[PDB]
């Protein structure tokens, strides 16, 4: 009987291979050799966020693009004025392997997990007069990997256990769970309209979720590897993932294909981090090189290096108005580039 | 009234050799002080203690070419009772703050690889900085003393000195006493039996190859006998002479006869400001590799 | 009013200040270690990550025990990279091929080729009884521990036969020969055997921080 | 899209020959320390031999040194694992899994049953 | 009968996922290339900020 449903499962896997390949009436290359290039981007630290104790493992921005949060080993959950140097608050957490941290979209509220296997969102904005933690979510079978807010009293959250996970903060239980992985899901990104979003795992795969019905409408294949990043572009239509194989990649959901392959021949290590710009631009990426690489996305160059980190680059992020990017790296310094 | 004293290669050799060291330390103190500044920007307490040596070490080699000058011209001072007063005093005390930063550099050495998980107080840049504020203090107060004094003192045969009236006198006697002793033993003392602590844990390690212990003794030997090198004839010639000026102070042929060698010592001493250098940072892997990045 | 609420902001940087120096201290009194498989050893060393803490000669340890996570461990062994050292019990009676793969890739690993590794080779009571009748791995999985014969340099551990030390020795040496092979100053691969006697792998564990941490202050004091 | 597609083997006399090869289309075949494991029925997946990214630094387990030997073919894109003088301990479905990234020696996860590049198809019924 | 359930969740999946309204890769890719010409103007990472205005 098995063999009828593998024998099934290939042919269908024949058909969509079909599918894309007649969907791919031109490479992105021969309609983008046509542009300017962007130039030797070169951005200076602006700003050294120094304070942690160990690596930061991840790092998110504010709506206001002022204030930001950021994750260390050490168990620091520590808010940031990026303007004026600032360290508005510093959180104790109470497990030190965080490994993502998030930002609410309307403040008052910040969130980290990371191998507890659990959720922790905590009040700033509270009467009372000291940030505490407000509530404690559990439910993941495996480590938390990339948490992000949509509104209040609701979060996104990505495990390792293969799954995908919607929350009530209020009620502190599962709405909807997302399967469909046999990897390691590491990446989450929210599109602009808090609708879908895409899921990178270690089988080399990315998939587009629907947060309401919750269903995995498309899935995305190319990568050799294990998927580290995961970001959409700054319109909901297309995102980008980098990989262990020591590449960066760009896909399409209304394309369900490849886009632009960034790999270079001397790049021999993975992408770590991946976040675009206010206009999408430019692909920033971060490597094990102990750098980040500012990849054109439209034409697939290292135009820029963002060099300056000791150890390898762990997080990144750019402001809502585009105004500075933020560089959280194993050396336990926090940068600030413009 | 003066002693006649008289030398046949101190207006030769002594001013080749500060020559020397003022073209060579000078670009590799500077170097050792930007590692330094690399090492604590990275929360070493020990690039603290070489900042320290790297600074007294370049005013030292500021102060030398008015003392090339003087011993050029027969032990003659032609720049005035003020500027004696103090570039003659920033070249001495200045081997001895040297050797204190060095004796500071193997305490914490010692204390960081003889008892790592111990002493973690001790081992900030804030206990750094305390203990290199107050050694300079000190080091500055127990030698000022000379200050106090008048120092000019001239001869019947065409000398003038600076310091050290070759005569030589009862303050200064006992203050040379304090520094042979104190200024240079102890704290050199204190440089062996760090080294040694040092080496007995290198050898108690189990990580720890035989080639790279002996890379570390042969480094540690180097660090102890450096400086007994460039530091014991001066030293030796100074108790000698002050030892003879207490018993005889009206004696005066051996100070004639050791004029020359005190001359040819004090060159001797001025080689450690050009050895603490290129042997605290520039022969180490890290650091000359953190220097070509430079 | 901007200065009011600009003293404000310096205030509270004043406080978090203090309040992460205090941090720092306690963070760097403190070392870390992973356990990497036993719950025998968390019993005798004193949710998704499981915390223990001990206390040994006044040093703080921090043992962390990786619970309810998957058994791809491709990813999250990134994170204990700053960790003092792994703890790798060795259960060595297949398991012993997949555990000398794991501790391959531990080692091979470019996070962990700076993390030191302590070995402990578990079940060495009831090694004596495989080899003495067991003919199992080590007499088939492992042929060449025939033709492999005891080392001169061998601690005695008296009342067992000679076949017993050798297979002991034999796959101490297995696990050696990728310890050896790419290792340097950074990390080395510490072999024990574990003894269910007393607790005394506290103290094992301990001096073998104490190693690694003098072999970094010889790095960073540049006395190498 | 990672494919290790396999080429079934059959039925082997007690000590024969099978010397079966397979198939990869998603990775670049030379990159990747690849290594075999099989299932034996009733036990968990069990590793049997590795080799290099390009040649040599071959490794085996016992029970498969001396009979069995490898062939990396760039060139077919395929793994031979030339295998002959076949005892009891044999019947297993056989992954020719790969590294998890490239560029490395390390091989963290192979023998988990939830591993991504792993395959299916060789079965080798004794 | 794991195995089997397992095969066909794989194949409903699937086919829920090949029937998925797809358009041309060039018409995807110039409603990216049209977005970031859009925004060019409006983004301090690529365009120069004035020093005046800049925040850092």
């Amino acid at each position: 009987e098995l063999d009828q449903l593998r024998q099934e499962a290939e042919q269908l896997k024949n058909q969509i291979r079909d599918a894309r390949k007649a969907c791919a009436d031109a490479t992105l290359s021969q309609i983008t050799n046509n542009i300017d290039p962007v130039g030797r981007i070169q951005m200076r630290t602006r700003r050294t966020l120094r304070g942690h104790l160990a690596k930061i493992y991840a790092m998110h921005w504010g709506t206001d693009s002022r204030l930001l949060v950021s994750a260390s080993q050490d168990g620091k959950l520590i808010i940031w004025d990026s303007y004026t140097t600032n360290k508005v608050h510093a959180i104790p957490l109470r497990s030190s392997w965080v490994m993502t941290c998030a930002y609410a979209p309307s403040g008052n509220y910040v969130a980290c997990g990371g191998l507890d296997n659990i959720c922790s969102i905590y009040n700033l904005k509270t009467r009372e007069g000291n940030v505490r933690v407000s509530r404690e979510l559990a439910g993941h079978t495996g480590y938390l990997s990339c948490c992000r807010f949509l509104d209040d009293n609701q979060i996104v959250t990505s495990s390792g256990d293969t799954t995908c996970a919607l929350w009530d903060i209020e009620t502190g239980q599962q709405t909807t769970t997302f399967t469909g992985h046999t990897g390691d899901v590491m990446s989450l990104s929210l599109a602009p309209d808090t609708r879908l979003f895409v899921s990178g795992a270690c089988d080399a795969s990315a998939k587009l979720w629907d947060v309401r019905e919750g269903m995995c409408r498309q899935t995305f294949t190319g990568h050799e590897s294990d998927i580290n990043a995961i970001c959409f572009f700054p319109n909901g239509n297309a995102f980008a993932t980098g990989s262990d194989d020591a590449t960066c990649r760009l896909f399409d959901l209304r394309a369900d294909q490849e886009l632009m392959t960034y790999s270079h021949d001397n790049i021999i290590c993975g992408i770590t981090s991946v976040s675009f710009s206010k206009s999408g631009r430019l692909l920033l990426a971060g490597y094990d090189d102990f750098n980040c690489n500012v990849w054109d996305a439209l034409k697939a160059d290292r135009a820029g290096v963002l060099a300056g980190h000791d150890n390898r680059v762990s997080c990144l992020g750019v402001t809502d108005d585009g105004m500075a990017v933020a560089t959280g790296s194993w050396d336990s310094f926090l940068k600030i580039w413009n | 009234e003066g002693c006649h004293v008289d030398s046949r290669v101190d207006h030769l050799f002594p001013p080749s050799l500060y020559i020397f060291v003022i073209g060579v330390g000078l670009p590799t103190n500077c170097l050792a002080l930007w590692a330094a500044y690399r090492q604590v920007q990275q929360r070493n307490e020990l690039g603290v203690y070489l900042m320290n040596l790297s600074i007294a070490d370049l005013l030292y080699i500021c102060t030398l070419p008015l003392w090339v000058d003087y011993f050029l011209h027969h032990d003659n001072w032609i720049h005035g009772p003020g500027s004696c007063k103090l570039f003659g005093f920033i070249f001495y005390t200045n081997i001895y703050i040297s050797i204190a930063f060095l004796c500071c550099i193997s305490v914490d050495r010692y204390l960081a690889v003889a008892h790592p998980l111990r002493f973690a107080r001790l081992r900030r840049v804030k206990t750094a900085v305390a203990v290199s504020s107050v050694v300079w203090a000190t080091e500055l107060g127990a030698n000022s003393a000379p200050l106090f004094h008048d120092e000019l003192f001239r001869d019947r045969y065409n000398h003038t000195f600076c310091f050290e009236k070759f005569p030589m006198e009862g303050w200064v006697a006992w203050m040379n006493l304090y520094r042979v002793f104190v200024g240079f033993l102890f704290p050199w003392a204190l440089m062996l039996l760090s080294y040694r602590g040092i080496l007995r844990a290198v050898r108690g390690s189990v990580s720890t190859e035989r080639q790279e212990k002996a890379k570390i003794k042969r480094l540690a030997l180097s660090l102890i006998a450096i400086v007994l090198v460039c530091f014991a004839p001066y030293h030796v010639l100074l108790l000698s002479r002050s030892a003879i000026y207490l018993g005889r102070p009206w004696d005066c042929g051996f100070e004639e006869r050791v004029f020359s060698a005190y001359h040819s010592s004090l060159a001797f001493t001025s080689l450690n400001c050009v050895a603490d250098p290129i042997l605290y940072c520039l022969v180490n892997e890290g650091a000359r590799s953190d220097v070509a990045k430079a | 009013d901007q200065r009011n609420e600009e003293k404000a902001q310096r205030e509270a940087n004043k406080k978090i200040e203090k309040q992460l120096q205090k941090d720092k201290q306690v963070y760097r009194a403190t070392h870390r270690l992973l356990l990497l498989g036993k719950n025998t050893i968390v019993k005798q060393m004193r949710s998704g990550i499981f915390e223990t803490k001990f206390q040994v000669d006044k040093v703080n340890f921090h043992m962390f025990d990786v619970g309810a996570q998957r058994d791809e461990r491709r990813k999250w062994i990134q994170c204990f990279n700053d960790v003092t050292a792994i703890i790798f019990v060795v259960a060595s009676s297949n398991r012993l091929q997949a555990a000398l793969k794991l501790f391959d890739s531990i080692w091979n690993n470019k996070w962990l080729r700076d993390t030191s590794v302590i070995l402990f080779l578990n079940k060495q009571d009831l090694l004596a009884e495989k080899v003495l009748a067991g003919k199992s791995k080590i007499e088939d999985y492992f042929p060449e521990f025939a033709r492999y014969t005891t080392p001169e340099d061998a601690t005695p551990e008296p009342g067992e036969d000679p076949r017993v030390t050798r297979a002991k020795y034999f796959i101490r040496d297995e696990f050696l020969r990728i310890s050896t092979a790419s290792g340097d100053g950074r990390h080395y691969c510490y072999p024990h055997f574990t003894c269910a006697v007393d607790t005394e792998n506290i103290r094992r564990v301990f001096n073998d921080c104490r190693d690694i941490i003098q072999r970094m202050h010889l790095r960073q004091y540049e006395l190498l | 899209q990672v494919q290790l597609q396999e080429s079934g083997g059959g039925l082997v006399q007690p000590g024969g020959s099978l010397r079966l090869s397979c198939a990869a289309s998603g990775f670049t075949f030379s990159n990747y320390k690849m290594n075999w494991v099989r299932q034996a029925p009733g036990k968990g997946l069990e590793w049997v031999s590795d080799i290099s990214q390009s040649g040599a630094s071959i490794s085996y387990t016992g029970s498969v040194k001396g009979r069995f030997t490898i062939s990396r073919d760039n060139a077919k894109n395929t793994l031979y694992l030339q295998m002959n003088s076949l005892k009891p301990e044999d019947t297993a479905v056989y992954y020719c899994a790969r590294c998890p990234a490239p560029f490395t020696r390390d091989c963290f996860d192979v023998t988990s049953t939830t591993y991504a590049y792993r395959g299916q198809g060789t079965q080798v019924t004794v | 009968t794991a195995s089997i359930a397992q095969a066909r969740k794989l194949v409903e999946q699937l086919k829920m996922e090949a029937n998925i309204d797809r358009i041309k890769v060039s018409k995807a890719a110039a409603d990216l290339m049209a977005y970031c010409e859009a925004h060019a103007k409006e983004d301090p990472l690529l365009t120069p900020v004035p020093a005046s205005e800049n925040p850092f």
